[PDB]
Formats: structure tokens, sequence, C-alpha cells
């Protein structure tokens, strides 16, 4: 009881010192700078082959390489220029929710509702992608993997945890804890030594990947969180919720810089993303299509629409040339 | 009685954080995406000669 | 030297009437805009969103497509029913081939649709029901067929003059055209009339059969819909086959043939034709907009 | 597709085409089915066929040739919300209730008016088990069926209390498009697959007339 | 263990027909298009025949073109080469080579062992530059080699492969494009061009690393080999 | 002057009596086509009554040609 | 009657379709010819006239097979 109340008392001096720090808001700094206009993007490209819903989708370092899973159960690895099949691989369970490619291109991991985070391995000696390891320890679904090196990943479950594992000898080296509710997403700094993860208690919360602890833990959205990125700077993050309002929270500052509602928006953000630049900050909605905002004067910069269904997944290339997109219609676009 | 020992404890170490202005963050994130400008296919069109895609 | 007499040898001349000609063109017009507009309406609705384009979309795109051509063609028609063929020969071939091919296309996309359905419903769980997924390749063979029946009407036909009558976009096939227009109408009352009339009979009666047995809260509107389109088909097919066949009975004298006869038949005709004419101005009610899908997006496109 | 090892690239992705519809093509015989319930409900042990294969739980038992692929959920412990969207595509839903149970009644009637109602499962018709009547027979006579429902009012008999539970879960459906096919089960019942094939089999004919436009 | 095994050389007289069989056993057979190398005695090698993965493309070279005949068991993990009627040119080693194609991927990794056939009594042309090149160990080599057309595609890959075949033993893959190290080889090969000239470079050479170095193009059927560097010690 | 969509030979049977040319006032005749396979001879009589006679017929070309010859004149 | 004048110029028989003739009576004075040709036009023949005479004659015997 006495503790509740050394509690409540530190909430309380955290909220005066943050508001103490804000001095302007970021729309009342950036009021000069000249307006991007209309970024229209056209699609380039069409990747079919899946027979199911999307899920997840990532990048491959060179920007040339794409790796997609599907509730049918196979793992396609594309190429974004000529648009062939470079692998399919089979997976065990079809109930896949999230997706990861390597730094260095030699290894995939890709796991989901199996609870268990596969990795495999596509540089083998004998002209096959193979199951390197099956790293087991989470009691409930898995999201957002991504890895670190090629021996070393991270990765989100339900368990209102997230997890730091190393594929060698597939021990859980370091569990994080702290939320309140299933985590549904992270994203690695590109500093590599920092992450951030969204969950579903409305709050976004820094750790570090060294010491596993909570640095700081961000506030403000109404409801479940469902997508982060870091700004290209690694000093900055947007998050996407249900709440159909899109945030971009300080590192430094510990709050919140400014939102990214429209009017016109009802269903909630799926996926996030940035540009190259740090000013394109492009969100995949339910109502099939994405939009593009302004990161500095929270102003709809074009509208990529396109899709059939929910929009489940974005990407943005390592040099920033295409967007690829992924639905729950089984199919891939690649704008620009 | 155990559960919540670790969460004023926890509230202890995300108090005591040095807390910068956000007119000095809005301004750093303004620089940076201003500099880093010319390097975006995305925001400025890339020219179709140079277009991959 | 003594007078022959009359006694029943004389010319049958032709009655003709004035009435029926105001009321036939009334009623083409208003048959020609209510066909442009329900199939403009169809072709809108379908083509305003390419998401859940199923095989009955593409089948109730042709049949749209089909039923409009017909209407466009139909007004030339009535005026030539006012005042005889005076367009030409060239237009009467074109305007006749364009007329059949898309009355062939009409009903074999009727007879494909009821193909469709059986398929759909009867061996819903079954393994066949994967071969309705080819439905580009059957319609532009039905296309194809289409074009292939109606090429006799495009060599044959041209404007014939008589003395009795007004001149008519006829067939001139020679000396002995009435025994050569008697056979070449053979091919509209076999692949028009009693091959798809016996393939919906089997097709619907097995689908109300399978249906007739389910336990869907839905079984007796489909029933009523799937005796609605047999019944209209039927209605709008059936007197003007039966009339060509008494023709064609009369001609080969199987029946006895008479003035009252050929008057009583030549009314007939006129008659089921205006009725059959109704098909393109149905068929947007009866197969498209009974079904919940197009009234939900017509209400959504007019927001 | 110019250079030589272009064009070798080229016929790999053909060749890695051709497997993927081929096993699409074997993926479209097999029906999708979501087991849901309370726990101790015979949710586990409906079909005597199991042929199974903590997390999802698969079985995979054929019945007339047709593969039936159920999908047990319970053990994730976890928010619905985040991974029931996943099988939005599944045919049908099988609940089971245990008649016998008169404290997990009131819970397995909350399972159902969220599951009903939930925005995925909209149009997907629900397959409602009704297990032990046997054991809720002798349960009656000792225990009438008022501690569970204060709201019953006829009579005591098994015909009128079986029915009466039967009606609580249907005013629950409050929707269109949807139909709730119930029956009877007990412990030594073994046409629960023939019960399961003819349900499926009519869903598929509401979905087909749909779809055909008749309705 | 990747291995392939060729058997079925020997003495046949001209005019007769021999088959020779490569056995693949420690790797996916079926994913794998499979080449026929063969090497005259001290004269060097030469591409004969190349069957695709799935048997759809097939492709013979002009020398032995209508005479030979590849075919593919794709269950058995067996390679055929069917030889109709044989003069005294057919006699080589011929090798069992296997080819993997797709974006990175290394097409010439694996040699097999050869077998030895005895028989008794337009194309894009590389050349090398010598044939013996002596030096003592520490001490920086470079090979280099032209050709007739320029091998840069306009993808922007380069398609050349140099092959290093020690004494008493099969060819084995340094560089496979311009600059891409093979996987276990040393890295102090190295490998760079322009267009129509390319130069391999060994530095702190090792007394390993003496053979016979062969340049290989592989941007159009027939593939051709170069005329064979010697390094001496 | 009407319009149909199927044309018809104008005579059913034929006259089979034959009768002296003084009697025709009117002649006419249609040459067979796509409307009728066979010619048609038909022939006002002198009370105004029209009859159809046989093309083919001995008598009816010299009943035809008689007509003609004496109205030529 | 049903006939005022006559062409003047001769044309080939050929093209004749029908033909009917009316002799001269209480009604007119000149026996009237109108012939019906295979492109609709109506003619009216002056029977004196030497080429309509020749044409009535190749018509007729073309109508008789």
């Amino acid at each position: 009881d006495q503790l509740r109340q050394e509690a409540e008392q530190l909430k309380n001096q955290i909220r005066d010192a943050r508001k103490a720090c804000a001095d302007a808001t970021l729309s009342q700094i950036t009021n000069n700078i000249d307006p991007v206009g209309r970024i229209q993007m056209r699609t380039r490209r069409t990747l079919r082959g899946h027979l199911a819903k999307i899920y997840a989708m990532h990048w491959g370092t060179d920007s040339r390489l794409l790796v997609s899973a599907s509730q049918d159960g196979k793992l396609i690895i594309w190429d974004s220029y000529t648009t062939n099949k470079v692998h399919a691989i089979p997976l065990r369970s079809s109930w896949v929710m999230t997706c990861a490619y390597a730094p260095s291109g030699n290894y995939v991991a890709c796991g989901g509702l199996d609870n268990i985070c596969s990795i495999y391995n596509l540089k083998t000696r004998e002209g096959n992608v193979r199951v390197s390891r099956e790293l087991a320890g989470h009691t409930g679904y898995l999201s957002c993997c991504r890895f670190l090196d090629d021996n070393q990943i991270v990765t989100s479950s339900g368990d209102t945890t997230c997890a730091l594992w190393d594929i060698e000898t597939g021990q859980q080296t370091t569990t994080f804890t702290g939320h309140t509710g299933d985590v549904m997403s992270l994203s690695l700094a590109p500093d590599t030594r920092l992450f951030v993860s969204g969950a579903c208690d409305a709050s976004a919360k820094l750790w570090d990947v060294r010491e596993g602890m909570c640095r700081q833990t961000f506030t403000g959205h109404e409801s479940d969180i469902n997508a982060i990125c870091f700004f290209p700077n690694g000093n900055a993050f947007a998050t996407g919720s249900d709440d159909a309002t899109c945030r971009l929270f300080d590192l430094r500052a510990d709050q919140e810089l400014m939102t990214y509602s429209h009017d016109n928006i009802i269903c909630g953000i799926t996926s996030v993303s940035f540009s190259k630049s740090g000013r394109l900050l492009l969100a995949g909605y339910d109502d099939f299509n994405c939009n593009v905002w302004d990161a500095l004067k929270a102003d709809r910069a074009g509208v990529l629409a396109g899709h059939d269904n929910r929009v489940s997944c974005l990407g943005v290339t390592d040099d920033g040339m295409a967007v690829a997109t992924g639905s729950w219609d089984s199919f891939l676009k690649i704008w620009n | 009685i155990a559960q919540a020992r670790k969460l004023v404890e926890q509230l202890k170490m995300e108090a005591n954080i040095d807390r910068i202005k956000v007119s000095k963050a809005a301004a750093d994130l303004m620089a940076y995406c201003e500099a880093h400008a010319k390097e975006d296919p995305l925001l400025t069109p890339v020219p179709a000669s140079e277009n991959p895609f | 030297t003594l007078p022959p007499f009359l006694l029943d040898a004389a010319p049958c001349e032709p009655e003709s009437l004035e009435i029926n000609k105001y009321f036939v063109v009334i009623i083409y017009a208003l048959v020609f805009l209510l066909s442009l507009l329900g199939n403009s309406l169809v072709m809108l609705v379908i083509l305003y969103s390419r998401v859940g384009r199923s095989v009955t979309d593409v089948y109730l795109l042709n049949l749209a497509l089909a039923d409009l051509l017909f209407a466009l063609t139909l007004p030339i028609w009535a005026a030539s029913k006012v005042n005889g063929w005076i367009f030409g020969t060239f237009l009467c071939k074109v305007v006749s081939l364009l007329k059949e091919v898309n009355f062939y296309s009409g009903i074999l996309l009727l007879a494909c649709i009821s193909v469709d359905r059986y398929l759909a419903i009867v061996h819903a769980t079954r393994t066949l029901t994967q071969k309705r997924y080819l439905v580009k390749f059957i319609c532009l063979s039905i296309w194809g067929l289409s074009l292939l029946l109606a090429l006799p009407v495009l060599l044959f036909r041209r404007t014939v003059y008589s003395s009795n009558v007004s001149p008519a976009c006829y067939e001139d096939m020679g000396n002995n055209t009435a025994n050569w227009r008697m056979l070449l109408r053979i091919l509209p009352q076999s692949f028009g009339f009693i091959v798809p009339l016996l393939i919906m009979l089997f097709c619907y009666g097995f689908t109300l059969r399978t249906l007739f047995k389910a336990h869907m809260g839905q079984k007796h509107r489909a029933m009523r819909v799937i005796f609605a389109v047999v019944l209209i088909f039927l209605l709008c097919w059936l007197p003007y086959n039966l009339v060509l066949l008494a023709d064609t009975l009369m001609r080969t004298q199987v029946i006895q043939e008479t003035c009252e006869r050929r008057n009583h038949i030549d009314r007939a005709l006129d008659a089921t034709e205006i009725l059959g004419i109704l098909h393109s101005c149905l068929n947007p009610l009866i197969y498209a907009f009974i079904g919940q899908k197009f009234r939900h997006g017509l209400l959504k496109i007019l927001a | 597709t110019l250079s030589a090892e272009e064009r070798a690239a080229l016929e790999r992705s053909k060749a890695i085409e051709k497997n993927l519809k081929e096993d699409g093509i074997s993926a479209a015989k097999d029906v999708k089915l979501l087991l849901l319930g309370a726990d101790n409900s015979g949710k586990s042990t409906i079909v005597k066929q199991m042929k199974i294969i903590t997390g999802i739980v698969e079985t995979h038992f054929t019945f007339k040739n047709l593969h039936f692929r159920l999908f047990d959920v319970g053990g994730q412990r976890s928010e619905r919300k985040k991974w029931i969207h996943c099988f939005e595509d599944v045919t049908a839903i099988i609940f089971c209730v245990d008649l016998s149970d008169y404290n997990r009644m009131h819970e397995s009637l909350m399972l159902f008016d969220s599951i009903c109602n939930n925005k995925f499962f909209i149009d997907t018709s629900i397959i409602l088990f009704l297990n032990k009547k046997d054991l809720f027979g002798e349960k009656i006579k000792k225990s009438p069926l008022t501690i569970c429902f204060p709201e019953y009012t006829g009579p005591n008999t098994y015909e009128d209390a079986a029915a009466y539970i039967q009606a609580q879960f249907e005013s629950k459906n409050r929707s269109p498009n949807k139909e709730i096919y119930c029956h009877m089960t007990c412990a030594t019942d073994t046409n629960n697959a023939q019960v399961i094939f003819d349900a499926v089999t009519d869903i598929i004919i509401a979905n087909n007339l749909r779809g055909c436009g008749l309705y | 263990d990747v291995q392939l095994v060729e058997s079925g050389g020997g003495l046949v007289q001209p005019g007769g027909s021999r088959k020779l069989s490569c056995s693949a056993s420690g790797f996916a057979f079926s994913s794998f298009g499979m080449h026929w190398v063969r090497q005259a005695p001290e004269k060097g090698l030469e591409w004969v025949a190349y069957i695709s993965s799935g048997s759809g493309t097939i492709y013979y070279a002009d020398t032995v073109k209508g005479r030979f005949t590849i075919s593919r068991d794709d269950p058995k993990n067996t390679l055929f080469l069917q030889m109709t009627s044989l003069r005294s040119e057919d006699t080589a080693m011929y090798y069992c080579v296997r080819s993997i194609y797709y974006y990175g991927s290394s097409p010439f990794d694996f040699w097999g062992q050869g077998t030895t056939l005895t028989v008794s009594s337009s194309d894009i042309v590389m050349t090398q530059a010598t044939s013996s090149v002596p030096v003592t160990p520490g001490e920086s080599v470079s090979i280099s080699c032209r050709s007739s057309k320029s091998l840069l595609h306009s993808n922007g890959n380069t398609y050349l492969y140099w092959f290093l075949q020690r004494p008493g033993q099969s060819p084995q893959l340094l560089i496979y494009r311009m600059s891409n190290l093979a996987s276990g080889v040393p890295d102090r090969f190295s490998g760079s061009g322009s267009g129509t000239a390319f130069t391999l470079t060994i530095s702190r050479l090792e007394a390993e690393d003496v053979g016979v170095y062969y340049c290989m193009q592989h941007l159009e059927y027939p593939l051709t080999f170069g005329a064979g560097t010697k390094l001496e010690l | 002057p009407r319009s149909a969509k199927e044309l018809r030979c104008q005579c059913i049977k034929t006259y089979s009596k034959p009768f002296h040319p003084k009697f025709i006032k009117e002649l006419r005749v249609i040459e067979s086509g796509p409307h009728c396979a066979n010619t048609e001879i038909i022939v006002k009589l002198s009370d105004g009554r029209e009859l159809c006679l046989d093309p083919k017929e001995n008598w009816v070309q010299r009943v035809v040609e008689k007509f003609l010859k004496r109205a030529e004149n």
C-alpha cells in the first residue's frame, strides 16, 4: 500500500518533468519549411504466386531480394528487379505471422503461431534450403523477428515479453519483461544496440539489448500499438495503432512530437515505415490503401491505393529506391 | 507484495533521465531530413535513366 | 363458250394494317430504351470495381454486351417494319449478322449460366466444380460458335423487291430459295431453341431436386428464381418457334394450306417476334438485379 | 532473360511456379474447420477417428473422399483479437457445449456470443454440438435446471430442458446469412463425422448460392 | 559430402558406342544442371554438353552436335552420356560438373573425378597470353586472358570463370563472375577485368597454388575455355 | 403496300378447266424467284373475278398467246 | 388508267421480273403494259413500239422455263 503511493508520485514527477521540457511543438517550429507537394507513386512491379493472405515481408540488404510469408505455408524469395522466384521454402506450420531476412543474406528466420522461430540456411552446400535451428521457449504467438547478426536474433511474442536468442547454442540469452499485454511489433535501431517494442497495452518502451533494461517508456496511444519503426538517424520512432493514429516519439525528449491523424481515417494502422531521408512516413491501413505522411507537417502527401484487401506489411529498400507492399489478396506490389 | 516491488524500481530508473527540450530535438530531426534530402529517390523522383524499377 | 366461273382458285392477297405499325414502333422504342438503360447499368456495376469478379460476373458481362448490341440494332428493324427495307443491301447484311450473332450468343450464354449453376450446386463438394473456372475460354468459344452459325445470314441476304409487298431484307439463294430457307431454319430451331432448352431443363431440374432436399434457409428464394428464369425463357421463345414450325409444316403441305391460315400465321409471327424481343430487357432484371450483390453495388455507386 | 545464366534463372522460376500451382490444387480438396468451446466439453474427442498428425493442434480425419482439417485454438491463453483473423477463411465453426456443467454454461454462452458476433466470423456458419445427453439426463433429476438458468419456467422434462438450452444459444445469432446446425451428442456416438459432413456440404451450397446470384 | 563419380571409361574401337554414367550422392541432384567437360591429353579442357534442371533445356557442342546425347535420371541420381560414333578425337578425361542458376549462385563450384576414355587408331575465342610461368613462393603472380566479344552484359555482370587444375586432380572454381571468390578458396586470390581484358592475381603465393589455370566464359553457349596457363616452381 | 417477313406464292391452286380466251381482259405473269418457286399466271375474267392458271399446262400457253396477240392489235 | 408516260430507252429483258397487260376498253383507249424490274422500278411500255413487243415475247419465253 505504501509502495503504491510511491508508484503514483514517481509518475507525477515524470509527467511534470516531461511537461517542463516542452517549449514548442514540432508542427510549430517547422512551419516555415516548404511542403513536399504531392508524392505520386506508380506501381512498377506486381509479385504474384502466393495463394493465401500475406502476413509479413522483409527487404534484402542489397535492395534486390525480398522474402514473403503467407498462410499457404510457402516461403518465397523474390528477385525484385526481374520478378523471378529465387527460393521457395515449405514451412511446417501454415500459421506464420512474421518473417525476417538476415543482414548478410545467408539466413532467413520466419515464424508464427507455432510459438517457434524457425531459421533457414540459404547458402548450403547441398543446393537446398534446410532448417538450421528451431528456437523454442515462447508460450505465445511470435511476431517481428529481427536479425542482429548471423548468430543473434531478437523475437517478440504474446507473452508480454521479448527475447534475445543465440542461434548457435539455441538458448535464450536475454529476456525483456515489463509489458502488460501482447507485444505486436519491434524494430532494431541502426546502431544495433537498442530497440523499441510496441505492445497491446498502448505503450512502446525502449529496451537495451546488452543490459536488458527498459531505459524509457512512451505513452499516448488510445488503443493497441500494431507497428513501429525508427527514424533513420536512430533518435526517434513512429508507431501505428488501432486508434487510426500515428505518432512520433523522441528518445531524447521522452515525449511525442506530433500526431498523424486524419478525420477521414477510421481503421487502424497495420504497418509503419520511413523513407531514406526521414521525411515521408508510409503507413498501411485496414481500408486497403496506404497513405504517405509528411513526417514534419502531418500532411497527406499522396496515397498509394491499388490493393484489394488489407495491407499487412510495408517495406522500404535500404537505398530508398522503392517501396514494397503486401496485402491479404496474395499480391506484392513495388512502388516508386 | 512481491510483484509491485520491481514496478517502483523501474519507475525510479525511468525518472532519472537527462532530458532535452523538444525545441532542440525538433530542430535536430529537421536538420537530418534536410541534410540527407538529395539522396532520397522517393521525396524527389529519380531520373528514368537511373530507375532500376 | 361459257364463263369459267370462280371455285376458290383466286389469288390470296395479304392484308395490311397501320395500327399494328404504330404499336410496333412504340413497343420497339420502349424496348430499346429499357434494354439500353438496364444493360448499361449492369455493365457499369460490374466494371466499376474489380474486386470479387466471379464466374457469374463474367457470364453476366457477356450477356449484357450481347443484349446491348441487340437493343442497339433494334431501331433500324423498327423502321424497316414501318416502311420495309430501304437502307440497302450492305446494311441489311451487316445488321442481320449483328442481330443473329447477338441472339445466338445470348441463348448460348443462358445455357452456359445454367450449366455453371448446375455445377456450383449439384456437385458443390465434388472435384468437378473446379472445372468452372474456364469462363473466359468458354465465353470466347460461344462467341465464335455464334459467329460461325450467323454466316448464312451474311452470305445469302439482300434486298428483295416483290409486287404485293414492300421491299424486304430477305434471302436470295436462287430459284429454289424457299427450300434452302426452310433448311437454314433448322439451325435457329436446333442450336437456338431445342439444345439450350434441353440443357436448361436438365440442369435446373437437377438443381431444384438438390435444393429441395437441403435444409438451408434460402432454398425457397433460389427455387422461385429458377422457376422464374425457366418460365421467362419459355414464354419468350416457345411461341415464336411453335409458329415457325407451323409455317414450315404448312409450306411442306404436311398441313393443309389456305389463305385464312396464311394470314393467321403471319399475324402470329409478328406478335411472337414482338413478344420474344422482350428478352433483352428482361434479362438484366431476371439474372443480374435479383441478387443482393448487384443491388448493393448499385446503391454504393450512387454515393 | 538475354544472358545464358539469366535464361536458366527464368527456367528455375517457371519450375518453381509449377510446383506452387500444383500444391494449391492439392490444397483445395480439404475443409478447414475451427474447434471452439469451454474446457472439458469434448472439444478434443468429437470423432473417434482422430489421426491427429502447446499451441495450435490440427486434426486431419477424412470422410467420403473429403479431407476435414480441425484446428483447436485452445491453450494459446492470449488475446483472441490478434490471431483469430488467421481463421477468417474457415468453412465453419464447431462449438462444443457440455450440458452436465451448470457452472461453465454461462461461460460457454459468453464464448458463443463473442465468436458469433465477431466481425471476421459474421458469415461463417456454426456447427453447435451439445454433448453428454445421458449425463445431463441423470443430472436434471437430482438438481433441476434452475440454479444455472433462473428464468426457466417450462416443465422439468428432458425434452423441454434440452431444447431450452438450445434456444439460448441460437438467441445470440442476431445475424443473417448465418445458420446454426445443432445436434445432440453423447459419449458413445460414432456418427459425429457423418453429422459434420452433411452440415459442411449444406454450408457450401449456401455460399455457392450467394456466389451464383440465385439468392 | 558432395561426391560425383563417373564410370564407363575404357578402350573402344572407332565406330562403336559407349555410355558414361555420373552418379551423384550428397546434394539435391534434381535441382542442379549438369555439364560434361572433357580434357584431351596435355591439351586442355573443352565443354561438351549441358542439360538443364528437369531435362528442359539441352545443348551440345558444335564438334559433337548430333553425335552425342545426354539423359537425366533424377529419381536415380545418375547422369548419362551416350556417344554414338567415336573418332580418335573423342579420347579425353570426361568430367561431370554440377551447376545451379539463380541470382548470386555459383554454377561451377564442384567438378567430378573424371573418367578416362581411350579410342584406338562465330564462337567467343578466349586466348591466354602465356603457357608457363616460373615463380618462387611469396611473389605475386598475375594471369591474364582476353576474349573476342565483351563479356560485360548490359545487366552489369561479367561472365568469366577462373579454374585451377592441380596436378593429378580435377579443376576447382576460384572466381566465377569477375571478382567473386568461390566457397572455401583462400582469400589471397583476386580477380578483375574490363570488358575484354581480365587479370587474375595471386598475392602471397603458396606451394599448393601450382597448377594449370583456365579462364572460361559463360556469356553464350557453347562454352569456351582458355589455352591454359601453367605455374612452375 | 404492307411489309412481311415471309414471302409466299400468290396462288394456292390453279384452274384446270380450259376456257375460251374471249373471257380474259387483264393478264399478269410473275417469274419465279425468292418469293415463289414457280412462275405464276393470273388472269382477270370478264366479270372481274381473278383466276390462277397453270404456267406449265399446254392450253395455258395457247390462251395467253392468243390474248396477247389480240390485245396487241 | 394506270399509266401516263412510257420509257423511250430500250433495256435488256433480263431485268424484267413481273409483267402486266391491260387491254383497252371503257376504262382507257390504248392497251397498257406495266413491267416491274429487278431494281424495283415500275415502267409503262407502249405496245406499238417494236422493242417493247420483242421484250415482252422474250420475257414470256424465259418465264415458261
